[PDB]
DNA sequence: ATCGAGCTCGGTGATTGGCTCAGAA
DNA sequence: TTCTGAGCCAATCACCGAGCTCGAT
């Protein structure tokens, strides 16, 4: 991961420092390495709870 | 009419420790900028979907737009 | 750091994505996930230039001019007016 | 004076998964 | 062809925005 003027001239130097910023966050802080299947325990329990119509969809009146 | 969470745009800017106070107008500009960005990225990627005769836009469609436009050069180590 | 703390909501992103295309069209999940990452990089990218130019002028608050200037600097000079325009129909 | 960080609070749309067949392969 | 994976529904609740107080420029 590295290159010189083989990228937008205008943009070059920023990309560079932003590489630094991330390489920091990675090294130290917390950048989630992988995506979670769901985001909130409760919205999962609620989606699991909902009555479902035909086709695995939610429902609607009749 | 369109929208995007202003609060979230902020939360994202403020990931940087160098970035301390932020004006009100800023996220508001960014809402629209991101909107134009997301809009004109997708637009470009879809060409590559139609080129290939698919009806589903996919990750690699995207990478193929990034590589074909200088203005998007800054996403290189975002999408390998 | 949670996902909700560092990306725009996915459905907000898809919504817009879906507008950009044939109404009949489809979009991969991995596609949406991807733009979502990008847009977050785009946000951060303009900022670090703005933060540079904004602290370079001995100020402490990133404002309107800052962004727009950063955008000219990085080749988004095309976005500049339509924002300005859209910047006169929401403020006072 | 103005203009932002950081609370709190209440109103609301993003989040969510199973079945089906577009459509990627 | 085979068979993987996106769209489709709408009810809860985390998060957003509109009010605040306070301390800075």
């Amino acid at each position: 991961m590295e290159e010189p003027l083989y990228v937008n001239a205008k943009q070059y130097h920023r990309i560079l420092k932003r590489r630094q910023a991330r390489a920091k966050l990675e090294a130290e802080g917390k950048i989630p390495k992988e995506r979670r299947k769901y985001l909130h325990e409760s919205r999962h329990r609620h989606a699991m709870a909902r009555k479902r119509g035909e086709g695995g969809r939610f429902f609607s009146p009749k | 009419v369109q929208e995007l969470p202003l609060a979230r745009i902020k939360k994202i800017m403020k990931l940087d420790e160098d970035v301390k106070m932020i004006s009100a107008e800023a996220p508001v500009l960014f809402a629209k900028a991101a909107q134009i960005f997301i809009t004109e990225l997708t637009l470009r990627a879809w060409i590559h979907t139609e080129d290939n005769k698919r009806r589903t836009l996919q990750r690699n469609d995207i990478a193929m737009a990034i590589t074909k436009f200088d203005q998007f050069d800054f996403l290189i180590d975002i999408v390998p | 750091f949670r996902e909700q703390d560092i990306y725009l909501p996915i459905a907000n992103v898809a919504r817009i994505m879906k507008n950009a295309i044939p109404q009949t069209g489809k979009i991969a999940k991995d596609a949406k996930e991807c733009v979502q990452e990008c847009v977050s990089e785009f946000i951060s990218f303009i900022t670090s230039e703005a933060s540079e130019r904004c602290h370079q002028e001995k100020r402490k608050t990133i404002n309107g001019e800052d962004i727009l200037f950063a955008m000219s600097t990085l080749g988004f000079d095309s976005y500049v007016e339509p924002l300005k325009l859209y910047l006169q129909k929401f403020r006072e």
